[PDB]
């Protein structure tokens, strides 16, 4: 009550977290008019927003042409690792559309992996639910060192998997600055 | 019936001394290492402090000008392997009449409090047997740097002793510990009234204590928390009020007016001069928990000496009934 | 969603907070340094609420990072452009009170900038507020490029500022992909 503000805030564990980002934004930015952008932006995530209702996955948060939504929320499931990964896979051929009507080279990176996290609302105007944990900037930077069309997985992300999926080397190390400092072994979905 | 106790201070105030002796009371090869580090750390600090000094302090024996070359050509080895000489060496400069004069100047520069304890028994950790006492584990010294929980419990009830560092660069740390928390146990340095803080070398170490109470006391995230005072270090602080020569009134000039409490109680065959200082300095600090926080918190003041498990377990029975 | 003319897009992250955060055991594994966060991003809060910023409309944050629009008029005709500067200056006074209490040192790094921008919402499921356009990205660029316990502004920006009694200093030259190399100005105070 007194002293400090009530933090609407709730750990969690076993859980899997996936960033996406437009690949070369600025490349159709400078060619498609700021409201056209506007449109397909919307256009796009809006598709993203349904898959994830299918594939089970909660959208966080859309930071402009960055899409990222984690699964294992609200209610706990054993099937997080696989739900992103399905998200990843829907996820592109809805941008690969983007190059039929308008810019080319366009493709998501996708960086999905797992651990616990910290969801909530900060401050007290405009909520917006968030994570925190390094975990989720882990995902972050996997998601910076993703590669086109591809998902970028981590360690953990692959044992809560069940190895159901193939994979191979993603030298995230030689990427991001981050899997590397970290020490961190990252795989592709192939 | 589980509480949480934070543990708050300057640097050096004594914190990681008092969490020990709830240790030592509701609760080696490792340590050692550290006794012996403490001891080098300590006689090469004087030493290196005489000719700095102003006035600079001579030998009263030339001929341990040599150990003291020796001393000061192994004060940076990275792992010092102690030989039989050191111990020599290090004695033999205890001993000269020239060093000690100026460790009685010790508050001109940094130097640990262990100094006197460990340099008198020389010939004790320099044994290939030797076994610390209760005694040299609560005179050792070393730097907290981050945050420790310890968990211990008193007659079938929990507790939570949160031990932080003291020191200016650790306290933004403390915050973590600020939240639902029961209690807090402010140390003091009561003896350190005419020395320095380490961080800058000029900021008087008593003052460092107040206005870091003030910090906390009137910290808003801590309204509803009462804190608890532990003058500590007050065996040295009646020392130095016998010795007569490093003034109080030199340091804190309000001194020079204080008068001892009425409602004082002080020890059987204690000096009325200690009283009358003993309770001055407490005075400073209630001064800044009466300045405000009403009704919401209190303060409740400790004369204690961390290193006496004897005086922990009394004014300790008394943080309880709080 | 409507397009606009003229919106002042700020930006206020603290670079200095990821080092702060840790997941201890402790600390409830970084639950408590959120803590301190929420006691911030609220104290950020406070001064929406007030007279002098009833114009200024916070659109998110982004992790430690505060996002605030002034220029939607809801949800000189310049003037906002100063009103904006000052709750830069405000977020300040407000973080520095926090370090008073926490015994820290955060800065804060605020990147200004105006221009055309498109309010509007995104997003099926959830619907959120968010504006979008050129002007939103420099201004940004002008955060994670800037300095602590500065703001940068660009040239555009610093000439209205002036006008407006501001002075500012020629930081250099700063790149922004897409738009190639800017040069940017720090609000002097
Ligand atoms: N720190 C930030 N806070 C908020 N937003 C940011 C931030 N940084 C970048 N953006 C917005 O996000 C888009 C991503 O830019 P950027 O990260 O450089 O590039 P890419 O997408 O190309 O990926 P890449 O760096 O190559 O891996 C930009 O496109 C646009 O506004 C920018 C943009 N622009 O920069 O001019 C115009 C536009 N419309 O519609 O005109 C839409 C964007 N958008 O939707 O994201
Ligand atoms: C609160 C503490 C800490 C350390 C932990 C954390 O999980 C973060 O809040 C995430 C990771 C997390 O909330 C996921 C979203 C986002 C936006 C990714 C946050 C930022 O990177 C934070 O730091 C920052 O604000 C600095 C970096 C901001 C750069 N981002 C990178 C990603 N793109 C898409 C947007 C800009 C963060 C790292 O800060
Ligand atoms: N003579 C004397 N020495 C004491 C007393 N209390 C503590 N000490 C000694 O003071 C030194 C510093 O004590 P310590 O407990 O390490 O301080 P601290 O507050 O924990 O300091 P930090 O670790 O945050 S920087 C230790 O060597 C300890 O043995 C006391 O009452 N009298
Ligand atoms: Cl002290
Ligand atoms: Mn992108
Ligand atoms: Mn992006
Ligand atoms: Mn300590």
């Amino acid at each position: 009550d007194m002293m400090f503000h009530k933090i609407y805030i709730q750990k969690h564990d076993n859980v899997s977290i996936l960033f996406a980002d437009i690949e070369g934004f600025t490349s159709l930015a400078s060619q498609c008019t700021a409201q056209e952008l506007v449109m397909t932006l919307n256009e796009l995530f809006a598709r993203f927003d349904k898959l994830a209702a299918e594939n089970h996955c909660l959208r966080i948060k859309i930071l402009g042409d960055c899409y990222y939504c984690v699964s294992g929320l609200p209610e706990a499931r054993a099937d997080h690792a696989h739900c992103c990964v399905e998200m990843g896979m829907d996820m592109i051929e809805a941008i690969s559309l983007v190059r039929e009507m308008t810019g080319v080279n366009v493709n998501m990176r996708v960086g999905i992996h797992s651990g616990r996290v910290h969801c909530g609302v900060l401050g007290l105007r405009k909520w917006q639910f968030d994570v925190w944990s390094n975990d989720v900037t882990l995902a972050n930077h996997m998601e910076a060192g993703g590669k086109a069309g591809r998902i970028h997985i981590t360690k953990a992300t692959l044992s809560y998997l069940n190895g159901d999926y193939e994979v191979e080397p993603g030298c995230g190390g030689e990427r991001n600055a981050y899997l590397k400092e970290h020490s961190i072994e990252t795989f592709l979905i192939l | 019936a589980t509480h949480r106790l934070l543990l708050l201070g300057a640097g050096e105030s004594g914190k990681s001394t008092i969490v020990k002796q709830m240790r030592i009371l509701h609760v080696k090869a490792t340590k050692v290492q550290d006794i012996k580090n403490n001891l080098k750390e300590a006689i090469e600090t004087i030493v290196a402090a005489m000719s700095n000094l102003v006035p600079p302090v001579e030998l009263a024996n030339p001929e341990n000008q040599f150990r003291v070359d020796y001393i000061l050509s192994v004060m940076n080895v990275p792992d010092f392997d102690f030989p039989p000489e050191f111990y020599e060496h290090a004695k033999a400069l205890w001993e000269d009449e020239g060093v000690r004069a100026c460790y009685e100047r010790s508050n001109e520069y940094q130097l640990i409090d262990c100094a006197q304890y460990f340099l008198d028994k020389i010939d004790v950790i320099k044994q290939d047997d030797y076994v610390p006492s209760d005694q040299d584990l609560l005179r050792c010294r070393v730097l907290t740097s981050g945050i420790f929980e310890t968990k211990f419990q008193v007659d079938k009830v929990n507790f939570h002793m949160f031990d932080v560092g003291g020191q200016r660069d650790e306290r933004r740390k403390w915050i973590q510990c600020f939240n639902d928390v029961t209690a807090i146990i402010f140390v003091v340095a009561s003896s350190s009234y005419n020395m320095v803080i380490r961080e800058d070398n000029q900021t008087n170490r008593l003052q460092e204590a107040l206005n870091l109470f003030k910090s906390i006391w009137n910290n808003r995230w801590l309204r509803t928390i009462s804190v608890i005072l532990f003058l500590n270090k007050q065996d040295l602080l009646a020392e130095k009020v016998l010795a007569g020569k490093s003034k109080i009134e030199d340091y804190f000039p309000e001194f020079a007016r204080y008068t001892t409490p009425e409602d004082a109680t002080p020890e059987p065959g204690e000096d009325p001069r200690v009283t009358r200082a003993k309770y001055f300095i407490r005075d400073e600090f209630l001064r800044i928990s009466t300045a405000s926080g009403d009704g919401r918190h209190y303060c409740y003041p400790h004369f204690t000496c961390a290193v006496d498990t004897e005086n922990i377990r009394r004014v300790f029975n008394d943080c309880r009934d709080i | 969603h409507q397009s606009y003319d003229c919106v002042c897009v700020m930006f206020a992250s603290i670079p200095d907070f990821k080092e702060f955060y840790t997941e201890s055991d402790v600390n409830k594994e970084g639950l408590e340094c959120l803590r301190l966060l929420n006691e911030i991003i609220a104290d950020f809060d406070d001064l929406l609420s007030k007279p002098k910023f009833s114009g200024v409309e916070k659109i998110k944050t982004i992790g430690s990072t505060y996002m605030a629009a002034t220029g939607l008029s809801a949800i000189r005709q310049y003037m906002h452009i100063g009103t904006m500067v000052e709750f830069a200056y405000a977020l300040v006074g407000k973080l520095d009170a926090i370090n008073k209490h926490s015994f820290n040192d955060f800065k804060l790094r605020v990147g200004i900038n105006h221009g055309p921008v498109i309010a509007g919402v995104i997003g099926a499921q959830k619907p959120q507020y968010d504006i979008w356009g050129n002007t939103v990205n420099v201004a940004s660029r002008m955060d994670s490029t800037g300095v602590l316990d500065k703001i940068q502004v660009t040239e555009e920006t610093s000439l209205i500022l002036q006008t407006l009694g501001y002075t500012c200093t020629c930081r250099g030259i700063i790149n922004v992909k897409g738009k190639g190399d800017l040069k940017t100005y720090f609000v002097n105070t």
